[PDB]
């Protein structure tokens, strides 16, 4: 009593229920570098310009 | 400041918009107009300075010589309306647009609170000069004169540049006032020798020191009336006011790095008050006694008393009215002449007695005669380097007998005997060049009754 399966059937894609847990980190990678500061804060103007040599502004 | 550097500015358009004919009198109107405004400044302080704003400051060092450099405009009109008659109007505002060019360029360069500013003007202060000596200049070797004069003075400034801004990466500013007092000693290794040298020599190749000299008498010689004026009076000071205002940074290496520019000056002032006597030029002579002045005031400056420094003022600004004198009366003597040469034309005091009247006041006061500011100065100077050592009254007293001895070569050959015969074109002399001498020399006479004005900060 087996029916052959048809067109379009074996290459479904389908969820199987399984009791074996989830690899929590399968690529045994290592922690990940702290980034940088990326420091915020408001904009004021240069201190005293641009204080390229006898420029004062 | 900028109540001059306005006007001076102004000047340009006020000459390129004049009418064809009128362009020698409103210029000689304003240029001393200019100068009147200037005398407000020498009004100094006992106390630090006239601090203007942040990019420019006068001290009464800056006062007397920026006073002479506006003074000397007029006067280099004057003495240039003569053989600028033939010329097209473009090319005589050209020649005006020039001078007015200079004039303003030393006026930013003398106050120039911060070094960097100060060493940008003091190069552009070359540009006019050498377009005014090549380009209006009569003989052919005007241009290899142009050449030894931009390059002598380029090659020694070009490591100043680099010394300049290492200093102000290490000290962290190159403001003149921060440098005063925050200055520190500098240590004896061969990084601070380099360093000496490189901020050193770049003024010292302009002043001119003896064997670096060879530039001023083809320049001298080959430049225009105006161009040998304004080479003899203001831009030969620029070396010594530059090195007056960074010696403060220098101690105390100078107490011995001092040594080879002193020895090469108070030998080479004899040397060239030598040379003086021998010599078939008038222009080459009056070139060489500048030089053998500018050697005492680099003796004076490497000195470095307080003394040495009030003489070297004097004996600055009465050296720059003294040459720009002589280089008129021999320009004088050279239109009419055409030859320049110094025995060519003789016995003139026959036919133009009243030039022969400025040519002794002149020589009188290029000899050193007392109570005249140049001998004020010479006199501060021989003290101080006597203080110094006391050996070095005979290398001074042997310069002031050869100085007095070609001072009154020069008058006695153009002067006295009898006048040459194959001339008869010594027209009777004209208002201008009178003027051009009174003008010359009243100012000294007047200055020998206010020495105080022209004695520098260390007064
Ligand atoms: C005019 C109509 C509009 C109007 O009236 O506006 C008024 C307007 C009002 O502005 P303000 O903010 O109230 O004035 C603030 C104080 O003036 C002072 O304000 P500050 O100190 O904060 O800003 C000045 C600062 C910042 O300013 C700048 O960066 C500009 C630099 C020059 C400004 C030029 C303005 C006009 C140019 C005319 C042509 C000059 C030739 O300049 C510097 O840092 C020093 C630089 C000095 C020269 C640069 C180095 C090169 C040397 C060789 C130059 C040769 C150039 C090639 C040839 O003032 C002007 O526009 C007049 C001229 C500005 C002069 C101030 C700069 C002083 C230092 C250099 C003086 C050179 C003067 C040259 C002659 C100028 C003849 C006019
Ligand atoms: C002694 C004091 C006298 C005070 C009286 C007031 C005199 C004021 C004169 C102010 C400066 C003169 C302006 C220079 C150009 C002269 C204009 C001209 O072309 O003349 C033609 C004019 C008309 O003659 P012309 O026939 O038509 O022309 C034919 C030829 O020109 C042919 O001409 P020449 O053959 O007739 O010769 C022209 C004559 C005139 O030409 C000059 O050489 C005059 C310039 C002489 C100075 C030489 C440079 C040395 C540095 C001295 C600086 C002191 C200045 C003090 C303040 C001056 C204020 C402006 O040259 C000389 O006679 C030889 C002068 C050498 C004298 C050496 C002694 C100098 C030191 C004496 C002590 C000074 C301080 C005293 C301190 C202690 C006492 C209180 O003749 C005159 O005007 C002669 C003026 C008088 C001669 C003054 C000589 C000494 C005075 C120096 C300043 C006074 C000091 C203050 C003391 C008061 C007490
Ligand atoms: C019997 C009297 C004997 C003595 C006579 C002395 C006369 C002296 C005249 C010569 C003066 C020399 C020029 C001085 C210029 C420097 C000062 C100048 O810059 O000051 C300006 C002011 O200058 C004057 O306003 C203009 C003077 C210009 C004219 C001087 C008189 C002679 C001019 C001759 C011109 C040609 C005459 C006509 C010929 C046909 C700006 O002043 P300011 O920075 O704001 O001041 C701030 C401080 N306050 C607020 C207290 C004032
Ligand atoms: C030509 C027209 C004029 C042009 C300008 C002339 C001025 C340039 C002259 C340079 C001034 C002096 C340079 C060096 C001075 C330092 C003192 C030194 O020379 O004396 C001895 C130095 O010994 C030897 O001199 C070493 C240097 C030898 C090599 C230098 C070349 C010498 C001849 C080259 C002349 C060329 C000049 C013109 C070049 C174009 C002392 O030995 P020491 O106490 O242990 O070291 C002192 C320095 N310390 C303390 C920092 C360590
Ligand atoms: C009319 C012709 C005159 C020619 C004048 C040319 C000579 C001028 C004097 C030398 C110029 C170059 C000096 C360099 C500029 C100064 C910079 C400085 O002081 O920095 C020094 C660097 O010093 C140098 O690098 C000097 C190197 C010189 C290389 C070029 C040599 C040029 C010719 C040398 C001999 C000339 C001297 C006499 C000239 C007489 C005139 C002919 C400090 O080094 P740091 O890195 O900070 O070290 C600190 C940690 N220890």
């Amino acid at each position: 009593g087996w029916v052959r399966p048809d067109l379009g059937e074996l290459s479904k894609v389908t969820k199987v229920k399984t009791d074996r847990p989830l690899p929590e980190n399968p690529y045994h990678s290592r922690a990940r570098p702290e980034p940088n500061p990326e420091a915020e804060g408001d904009l004021k103007p240069a201190k005293h310009g641009s204080r390229l040599f006898f420029w004062t502004m | 400041m900028l109540k001059i550097i306005i006007p001076t500015t102004m000047l340009l358009p006020m000459t390129w918009m004049s009418k064809h004919n009128m362009i020698w009198i409103n210029a000689t109107v304003h240029s001393l107009l200019i100068s009147l405004i200037s005398l407000s400044l020498l009004n100094q302080l006992g106390e630090n300075s006239l601090n203007f704003s942040l990019t420019f400051f006068s001290d009464s060092l800056s006062a007397p010589l920026l006073v002479l450099t506006t003074w000397l405009l007029p006067l280099m009109l004057m003495a240039s309306q003569s053989h600028l008659s033939k010329e097209t109007t473009t090319r005589k505002k050209l020649y005006i647009t020039m001078l007015i060019l200079l004039q303003l360029f030393l006026i930013m360069t003398f106050t120039a609170t911060e070094l960097i500013l100060f060493y940008i003007l003091f190069e552009a202060t070359l540009v006019p000069t050498l377009i005014i000596i090549t380009r209006w200049g009569n003989q052919t070797e005007r241009l290899n004169a142009g050449l030894y004069f931009l390059f002598y003075t380029l090659a020694g400034s070009l490591p100043l540049l680099v010394a300049l801004v290492y200093i102000q990466n290490t000290t962290g500013s190159l403001n003149f006032l921060i440098i005063h007092y925050w200055s520190h000693p500098l240590s004896n290794s061969w990084s601070n020798i380099f360093m000496w040298l490189a901020c050193i020599m770049a003024f010292m190749v302009k002043m001119p020191l003896y064997g670096l000299h060879l530039w001023l008498p083809k320049a001298h010689v080959e430049a225009p009336i105006a161009g040998s004026m304004v080479l003899a009076a203001v831009l030969l000071k620029l070396g010594g006011y530059g090195m007056m205002r960074i010696t403060t940074i220098l101690n105390p290496l100078t107490n011995y790095m001092a040594y080879p520019f002193l020895m090469l000056s108070m030998w080479g002032m004899i040397m060239t008050s030598s040379i003086c006597l021998r010599q078939t030029d008038l222009k080459s002579l009056i070139a060489y006694s500048s030089v053998s002045h500018m050697a005492l005031v680099i003796v004076a400056i490497m000195i470095q008393t307080p003394w040495s420094f009030m003489g070297a003022t004097a004996l600055m600004i009465a050296h720059g009215l003294t040459s720009s004198m002589l280089f008129c009366l021999a320009n004088t003597n050279y239109e009419r002449v055409h030859s320049r040469t110094m025995i060519l034309a003789r016995g003139l005091q026959t036919l133009l007695p009243l030039m022969a009247t400025w040519w002794l006041v002149a020589s009188l006061t290029n000899l050193a005669l007392p109570p005249s500011i140049n001998l004020i100065g010479e006199l501060f100077i021989i003290t101080a380097s006597f203080s110094w050592s006391n050996i070095t009254i005979i290398l001074m007293g042997m310069n002031m007998m050869i100085t007095a001895l070609y001072s009154l070569y020069m008058l006695i050959t153009t002067q006295r005997g009898k006048y040459t015969h194959h001339i008869n074109n010594i027209k009777p002399s004209f208002t201008r060049e009178n003027a051009l001498m009174a003008l010359h020399i009243l100012p000294l006479l007047l200055l020998t009754l206010n020495p105080k004005m022209i004695l520098g900060p260390l007064y």
